[PDB]
């Protein structure tokens, strides 16, 4: 049933007075009086002892405990009970004291368990173990806690950090402190921003000082975070302890049941309890009369002052900066009118001397007007300086009566015996009226009244409306009962919940909602919120209320457009807009206003109308006395404004218009409005930011982008960026204004030209550095078409500036766009941030755009400062010579053909192999090509999406080609080992006794290979071992006898590696010309655009091109990609993770749970995304959900047994597997089993391994598309051909009728794999970066002898069919014969010259080319010319052994061994321990992880699993590279580095 | 009557749903020239309602087609705008992809109708022509579109020898001439495409609208062009001499 949430909300928030009756304390009395009446509340005596009660001496605490207590002799009354639930219990804890009882000190002790949890024997803190949380009501409070802090934790090496909404702490500054100090709105915010989630599962302390401000409307906030923490510490079992921080108030066992606090944990202690016992006087105003109300309360204030004149310090508290000077002059004025000024300054006093001097020194004019007669003022107005100084000489009790603000009460600790509050009443920006001041203010107020053993008693004299009395003393005499204000936010909160997918149905919803307090409340009162006594008996769990609520908030959100709700299912699905909108904390109704009123073509008029419009400001009112002020700012505003100067509205708009000017505003109440929009504009402007990127309108996305920086900057964008920079004078910067220089032209002018230019020389220097230091980019472009409907763009950033930490921080976030040619439609955008540890590197972006017909003229890469005004670079792409690639010929239709059966095959041999692969007939694509294939002889290429059993093409090859020529070689290439290892291992097991001749697999062992090759009959082999042996094939018959060339996976040559892979391709078919025999060509690969192009290069007939459609498939496909709009990955993989769950349930079913195949990025992520899921299914009810074989089948149990690995032992009893690359085969074989056999439902395995696992699934996850090169510092993603890999493991074509494939990446990736996981990918070569060691290899053999030989050879290369299809790819102008031979020629002539600039080889009369003996040895142990040359130049006479292993770590052979994330810090701490190693490295250069690994080895220092692997790898090349050294020496004639190596 | 005329800029969008072509010719003999869409739709929208502003094109042969015109680059320039005239510097606009088109446009923008051309019009023409020896009045039409009520009408229009010699005869502010005439005149044929793209050439420092700094314009004023998007009217970096009166 839908509810109305406002007549549910207190209006009356803090005010709320839900007690009908106060009780006063005994001899409490009153006093009526003309003009005011006194209700005087006399001061508490404290309570006695308990017997056994003392104070417990700091040395009683442990030794390593008492640093924290420095300066301490023991602890109060209240910390020594405490001693027990704080320092010995890890229980959640709730104390109840009054203000200023030390509770400060009590957190300390609690920190210290904890520490002491984390307590290393040798008496070190792990401080990377824990983190603690304080949160704290004020910014002002948190400054103090920390200062506080510092200083008593700087012993133990604790770092304490403050986090607030204006204080972001970075996430490298997150990683340093232990210990952060924050407010419950930047804790939400984190906590839904959810970055920090990696974070906030080591957070095992949480401390919540001022708790009760639960009575308050920002009450909700901390609600949000205990549930969320308790739903996190239930559903996660990590251990966090709370302590809450509370005054004196009712329904603390509420709030004890709702934070779980045990009975035993539970502290309550009386008004007795407080430090200095207050007495207490209420006044409350019966003047009907505003004015006379007003006048009485002035009375009062002086009648006290003289009441308390000379006998005590008196600390009064006004709500206004102007009202302390113009109250204190009044009294002051009083005072000299009735002649009372000498009671305050006893004459001839050094004080009188000190203030005297002090005025003279003091800035503030009315302070120094005020400090001779001992009146001082403290307001946020004031300096500095000023003010430190005024609370030293209070402190000192120089000052008799100081006036101040409530900041004051909140920033110093600066008790006084007496406090007067002059009124109570305080205007609220937020509810745009004058409102009752907050409880914590008067606690705060109170806090100070009485000074620790200085006076018997204070005195707190609160001056107050005659109505509002009872409700300042039910909440002083601990009557005033804390109430929930959750409705207020209900749907806010809830949002967050949906939007960290905690909460994603209705049950759920009910679930979470009964965490709240105010479900406490609402059972312990219902009356009070709205139900009645019989609903309340008839629904005795409020699930009926509960759910007309969520109902209600739920249609709300829907119809807001946050969230999607299923009436009917009650399933609840965050939206896109709700993310941005939780995390920015805009409410609902403006996001739908804004949902509203946002269009591609707004203007700035309508930007500053829409942000006016915000329901934010809906409370705002245009006050009558007003208007003629905003008159003349509305004269004023530099931007027009379309609404009525007589709407809410306008005032918003001119407010903000003059902060951004900077203009002086003479109302305070206006002044105050002012900061208010001001504060609040800074996110909204940037939540509309995300907002209109979302929807990708260039033009506006760039104008809102300004914007916010205009707020955070204060001004606007017009003016010179130099005004950013706050140590430049504006006189001076305006003096350039004035002469309407450019900003650019500053750059060319030296110091002295722009000093002159500015008539002040001594400023051209700081201006020159600080323009040097502006923010500045250059950019670079390569233009890549890839289609004719897509190019590729490859973005260089060089930085052109200083960084300086103080200006630009650790790191700057950039924004890149690709602007259409109108600059309306955002084609691609990004952010780029430049880390200050890169700030020197060039950093290179790779992105793809698309591209439309008809073909736009130019695109515009733009680049954007985020925070820097006019920091921006505009970069035009022409496409004036963009030559676009021919139109790709239509795919091979599939064929409706009756599937062959096995018996097809003649030789029942054969069928065996076929039998035992576990074919019965064959699938469509294969019997259309199976003919063409096992019955010609002819050249033939198939392309077919995986999973449609290519491989058992490749095999028909092979065994008909034995059957009919067994006396003749075949050779079958793979790229990957891993696969060459599962075909070689497969076909030996079940080809090698159906054709009785001898299968091998080549090592890389060039000796031993060439035994194989010899001995074998069918080689199986990498493309890079078999063009070692290739080489040399003019004097190797037995290459000479090879017949048939399979390569499989062909679409692999645009990979990396793919160059070598083409050159061994291309010299078979030369080979084959040569000898008059014929070398039939069978490639095998995915779905390809230019299909033909390849098989023409092959020679493949055009009956014999065979390229079906990726939907082809004999299994369909079922592909959903899911974009996560998160740049940072830790933080997207916390994203991902409940998702792939909720796919389980969705995609995978519940009753018949199916298998699932989840990918996972690294090793480090196996193990915690298993647990993940795990305790998914466990806070599902259900941890064995995933598990269909019963517990105790002997096969299982032994198969468990057999596990070595407790932890995979440990999983896979609950039916969920993750495999890793340090996982023993056997455990692997045994995961394997289980899962082929279904035992299992859910594996979990490494992208590497995904070519190292035989297992095929009905569900394939993808989780995340990007992993870490520690080379480039850059997070890259996955090769497209490795997606299709993945992908094609999504096929069970035995048992499931279909297939179901879920993609988890980046918001900014789905287009790009949207387009090539569902359209055939289009190949091209990469050979013309490798051609230097292919050039070379051939002039050894004297293959090539002339530069038109190397050019011959080059016409038999894919490469040179391609660059006639894309030759902007290639740099080609043109397609013409002739603009191909030139540009071939040129290419072979700067090889070739590259070559012999490298002494490998040596070019007599220009044409003649001569092989050296550096490419001699180069070629003979397949090493690259790059690491020959750097030899070259590296060796000498005197080189010596820890010469030669810094030399060889330094060869580009090793500059491939992967550098994963956070490993230098593995490699600093083997490089302290390992001797002689430079501590001054480069622990990220792999080439100094390689000379650390070889020295470890050296030493035989156990490394890990991962390094072992890597230290297998370094020390197989590390002999060819001394075998290299020997050869490169004795060509020198230096004979003792040659013994050294 | 200022601020509600930058109000009014809002709604420029909106005209591009009623463009027209104002195709009331028969002269077939007209080089016929081809306006792309996606560079008058963003004219209209950079444009102020109240004021005249007007630019520079830069025109391809079709290669099959060597009469029929293609209209392929729009240069805006330095300017200060009036409401029914348009000054525009001695100095021209060049680059080397303009001196690879065939260089052969200028058009302005009329508050209203225009029952028959401004003198200010053909005199520029044929000051322009005067200068430009490379552009040839037989070769070279100018055009004007309107902002007619919630609508644009396009229409484009020759100088004739009669035209040129006019101009070349008349220096004068010549409100009521003779000789400012149809034997003067002429009519030709034009038309709007859809097909493709065009792009914009923009002032080195973006702003090509002055007004308020017509101070800093003058009609010597060296600049040069750079290959961005146009900055739309009210934009503040044309108009920051309102935010600099309001310092203090």
């Amino acid at each position: 049933k839908m509810l109305d949430l406002n007549d549910l909300t207190f209006s009356q928030g803090s005010h709320l007075m839900s007690n009908k009756r106060c009780e006063l304390p005994d001899g409490s009395y009153r006093r009526q009086k003309k003009s005011y009446e006194e209700i005087h509340v006399p001061a508490l005596k404290p309570r006695p002892f308990a017997e056994g009660e003392k104070l417990v001496s700091v040395s009683e605490l442990p030794k390593w405990a008492q640093p924290a207590f420095d300066g301490y002799k023991s602890l109060n009354r209240i910390q020594s009970r405490l001693c027990d639930s704080a320092l010995r219990s890890k229980e959640h804890l709730l104390l109840c004291a009054p203000t200023g009882a030390g509770k400060t000190n009590v957190a300390l002790l609690t920190m210290l368990q904890e520490i002491g949890n984390h307590l290393a024997e040798d008496g070190s803190v792990k401080l990377d173990e824990f983190k603690i949380v304080y949160i704290a009501p004020m910014k002002s409070l948190v400054q103090e806690m920390v200062g506080s802090f510092s200083k008593r934790l700087a012993p133990f090496g604790i770092t304490v950090g403050e986090m607030t909404g204006d204080a972001q702490m970075s996430k490298e500054q997150f990683m340093a402190t232990q210990v952060i100090v924050c407010t419950p709105e930047k804790y939400d915010v984190v906590t839904r921003k959810g970055g920090e989630r990696a974070y906030n599962q080591m957070v095992r302390l949480l401390i919540i000082d001022e708790i009760h401000l639960l009575h308050d409307d920002r009450g909700p906030v901390l609600e949000s975070i205990v549930v969320r923490t308790i739903r996190q510490m239930e559903q996660n079992h990590d251990e966090c302890r709370l302590v809450g921080l509370s005054a004196t108030l009712p329904n603390y066992q509420d709030v004890a049941t709702f934070l779980r606090v045990k009975p035993e944990h539970l502290h309550f202690f009386d008004n007795s309890y407080r430090p200095v016992p207050l007495e207490q006087q209420y006044i409350g105003v019966t003047e009907k009369k505003a004015l006379k109300r007003f006048q009485a309360m002035n009375e009062v204030v002086y009648d006290k002052i003289m009441e308390h004149a000379g006998k005590s310090q008196v600390l009064v508290f006004v709500h206004s900066r102007k009202e302390t000077a113009k109250t204190a002059k009044a009294i002051r004025d009083a005072c000299l009118e009735k002649d009372t000024l000498s009671a305050f300054m006893r004459e001839g006093s050094a004080s009188t001397e000190i203030l005297r001097t002090e005025a003279e020194q003091a800035k503030n004019l009315d302070l120094k007007d005020l400090l001779p007669y001992g009146f001082a003022i403290h307001h946020a107005g004031m300096n500095r300086v000023d003010r430190t100084l005024v609370e030293d000489l209070f402190a000192d009790r120089h000052i008799q009566v100081l006036f101040s603000t409530a900041t004051l009460a909140w920033g110093v600790n600066l008790p006084a015996h007496t406090v007067i509050i002059k009124g109570t009443q305080i205007y609220n920006p937020e509810k745009g009226r004058w409102t009752e001041l907050g409880a914590l203010d008067i606690m705060q107020m109170l806090g100070r009244a009485g000074r620790p053993q200085y006076d018997d008693r204070g005195e707190g004299i609160l001056i107050t409306n005659h109505s509002e009395l009872q409700y300042y003393l039910s909440l002083m005499n601990q009557q005033l009962p804390v109430e929930s204000q959750m409705v207020s936010r209900l749907t806010d909160m809830l949002n967050a919940e949906v939007v960290l997918g905690t909460v994603s149905s209705v049950s759920e919803a009910t679930n979470w909602l009964g965490y709240t307090f105010l479900f406490v409340r609402m059972l312990k009162n219902p009356t009070l919120y709205g139900i009645t006594h019989e609903q309340a008996r008839a629904d005795p769990l409020l699930e009926q209320r509960r759910a007309d609520l969520i109902h209600t908030a739920c249609v709300l959100l829907d119809k807001a457009g946050l969230i999607k709700y299923d009436k009917r299912s009650g399933i609840i699905q965050a939206t896109e807009l709700g993310r941005i909108a939780s995390h920015f904390y805009c409410t609902y109704e403006s996001m739908q206003t804004y949902n509203k009123l946002l269009v591609e073509t707004c203007s700035d008029i309508d930007l500053f109308r829409i942000f006016s419009m915000s329901s934010e400001f809906k409370l705002l009112s245009v006050r009558d006395e007003e208007k003629l002020e905003l008159q003349k700012m509305a004269e004023h505003a530099p931007i027009p404004i379309k609404e009525n100067l007589d709407e809410a509205s306008a005032k918003t708009n001119v407010l903000l218009q003059a902060y951004i000017s900077q203009l002086k505003l003479e109302g305070f109440a206006l002044q105050a409005d002012m900061v208010f929009v001001a504060q609040s504009a800074g996110r909204l402007f940037r939540a509309l930011f995300e907002i209109v990127l979302w929807r990708g309108w260039a033009g506006l996305a760039q104008k809102v982008l300004t914007l916010c920086k205009m707020v955070t900057q204060r001004q606007w964008g017009s003016l010179n960026p130099l005004h950013q920079f706050k140590k430049i004078p504006s006189e001076v910067v305006r003096s350039i204004d004035k002469k309407n220089y450019s900003f650019d032209r500053l750059y060319d002018l030296d110091q002295h030209q722009l000093g002159d230019l500015i008539k002040m020389p001594k400023m051209g220097k700081p201006l020159f550095k600080f323009i040097r230091q502006f923010p500045k980019l250059e950019m670079t472009t390569l233009i890549q078409p890839i289609t004719r409907t897509t190019m590729r763009i490859e973005l260089t950033i060089t930085p052109d500036f200083k960084w300086d930490e103080k200006v630009h921080g650790s790191a700057e976030g950039f924004w890149i766009f690709i602007e259409d040619t109108d600059g309306e439609k955002i084609l691609h955008h990004e952010f780029f941030l430049l880390k200050q540890k890169f700030c020197s590197d060039e950093h290179v972006v790779k992105m793809i755009v698309p591209m439309f017909d008809p073909m736009p003229p130019l695109y515009y890469v733009r680049i954007v400062s985020d925070r820097w005004i006019g920091a921006e670079t505009v970069l035009p792409i022409s496409f004036r010579h963009l030559i676009l690639p021919e139109k790709y010929p239509p795919p091979t239709e599939l064929l409706d053909l009756q599937p062959l059966p096995i018996s097809a095959v003649t030789n029942k041999e054969f069928q065996t192999v076929f039998a035992e692969s576990g074919f019965k007939v064959f699938n469509p694509i294969q019997t259309q090509v199976f003919r063409t294939v096992f019955e010609s002889n002819e050249n033939v290429i198939v392309c077919a999406p995986n999973g449609s059993g290519k491989t058992a093409i490749a095999e028909l090859a092979v065994l008909r080609h034995f059957e009919n020529t067994p006396e003749a070689k075949a050779v079958y290439i793979t790229p990957m080992e891993d696969m060459a290892t599962k075909v070689y291992a497969d076909w030996k097991r079940r080809l090698e006794p159906a054709i009785g001749h001898t299968i091998v697999l080549l090592t890389g062992e060039q000796t031993m290979d060439l035994k194989l090759a010899q001995r074998g009959q069918l080689i199986i082999s990498t493309p890079e071992r078999w063009d070692n042996i290739s080489r040399r094939w003019k004097q190797r018959k037995s290459v000479q006898n090879v017949k048939l060339f399979i390569a499989d996976d062909l679409h692999m040559i645009g990979a990396s590696n793919g160059a070598v892979f083409e050159v061994v391709c291309s010299r078979t078919r030369y080979i084959s010309s040569q000898l008059e025999s014929a070398v039939r060509v069978v490639a095998l690969s995915s779905s390809l655009t230019n299909a033909r192009d390849l098989g023409m290069w092959l020679g493949c007939s055009a009956s014999a091109t065979f390229n079906f459609m990726p939907s082809t498939r004999p299994v369909p496909l079922d592909l959903e990609i899911k974009s996560f709009n998160l740049s940072h990955n830790a933080s997207r993989f916390a994203a991902m993770e409940r998702p792939v769950y909720q796919a389980i349930c969705r995609h995978a079913g519940k009753l018949e749970p199916k298998p699932a195949l989840v990918f996972v990025p690294v090793r480090r992520q196996t193990r915690p995304v298993a647990v993940a899921l795990l305790t998914m299914a466990l806070a599902d009810g259900a941890p064995k959900r995933f598990l269909r074989l019963a517990e105790h089948d002997d096969t299982f149990q032994a198969l468990l047994a057999d596990i070595e690995d407790e932890s995979l032992r440990e999983s896979v009893s609950c039916g969920v597997g993750f495999l890793h690359e340090g996982t023993a085969p056997k455990d692997v074989h045994i995961v394997q089993q289980l899962f082929e056999s279904n035992a299992i439902q859910v594996c979990v395995v490494p992208r590497g391994m995904c070519y190292q696992i035989e297992m095929s699934a009905y569900l394939v996850v993808v989780m995340d598309t990007q992993f870490y090169n520690g080379k480039y510092h850059v997070y890259e993603d996955y090769p497209i051909a490795d997606m299709l890999h993945m992908v094609g493991l999504a096929n069970r074509p035995i048992l499931d009728s279909d297939a179901k494939c879920v993609v988890m990446c980046q918001t900014s990736k789905r287009a790009y794999y949207k387009k090539f996981l569902c359209d055939p990918l289009p190949v091209e070569s990469h050979l013309d970066h490798c051609l230097h060691d292919h050039f070379n290899a051939e002039i050894v053999t004297k293959t090539i002898e002339n530069k038109q030989d190397a050019i011959d050879y080059l016409t038999w290369t894919l490469l040179y069919r391609r660059m006639t299809q894309n030759p902007n790819y290639y740099n080609l102008q043109g397609t013409t014969h002739r603009h191909l031979s030139d540009a071939l020629s040129e290419l072979v002539e700067l090889t070739l010259k590259d070559l012999e600039n490298s002494k490998c080889i040596a070019v007599k009369d220009e044409m003649d080319t001569v092989s050296l003996n550096l490419g001699m040895i180069a070629s003979y142990y397949y090493i690259s010319y790059q690491t020959i040359e750097l030899f070259s130049m590296s060796l000498k006479e005197k080189t010596k052994t820890r010469a030669l292993i810094e030399i060889i770590s330094a060869s580009s052979e090793f500059g491939n061994v992967p550098m994963r994330h956070k490993e230098d810090v593995i490699l600093r701490q083997l490089a302290e321990r390992l001797p002689g190693q430079l501590k001054n490295q480069k622990f990220t250069d792999p080439h100094v992880k390689v000379n650390l690994l070889i020295h470890a080895h050296l030493s035989r220092v156990k490394l890990t699993a991962e390094l072992n692997k890597d230290t297998e790898l370094i020390v197989l090349r590390a002999c060819r590279l001394v075998q290299a050294c020997v050869d490169v020496l004795s060509s020198n004639g230096w004979l003792s580095p040659a013994i050294h190596a | 009557e200022w601020r509600v005329r930058a109000i009014s800029s809002t709604n420029l969008h909106l005209r591009t749903q009623h463009i027209y072509v104002n195709s009331d010719d028969v002269k077939d003999t007209g080089y016929t020239y081809i306006l792309p869409k996606n560079i008058l739709k963003k004219f209209i929208t950079i444009s102020d309602l109240r004021t005249q502003i007007a630019g520079f094109m830069y025109g391809v042969s079709p290669p099959d087609n060597p009469q029929v015109k293609e209209i392929r680059c729009i240069v805006l320039v330095p300017q200060t705008g009036s409401h029914q005239q348009v000054n525009l510097p001695t100095q021209l606009p060049d680059h080397e992809l303009l001196r690879d088109f065939e260089p052969l446009g200028w058009m302005h923008t009329q508050p209203n109708e225009l029952p028959q051309l401004s003198p200010q019009d053909v005199t520029t023409h044929a000051k322009l022509l005067t200068d430009n020896i490379s552009w040839d009045g037989e070769k070279t039409v100018m055009i004007t579109c309107s902002f007619t009520p919630g609508s644009v009408s396009l229409t484009a229009y020759k100088l004739t020898p009669s035209g040129y010699e006019w101009g070349k005869a008349n220096t004068d502010k010549g409100n009521n001439p003779k000789g400012y005439m149809p034997t003067h005149y002429e009519k030709v044929q034009m038309l709007l495409s859809d097909r493709f793209l065009g792009y914009f050439m923009v002032p080195s420092n973006g702003v090509w609208n002055y007004n308020f700094q017509g101070q800093r314009w003058s009609p010597a004023m060296k600049f040069d062009v750079c290959l961005s998007n146009p900055k739309e009217y009210y934009h503040e970096d044309h108009r920051p001499v309102h935010f600099h009166n309001f310092k203090a």
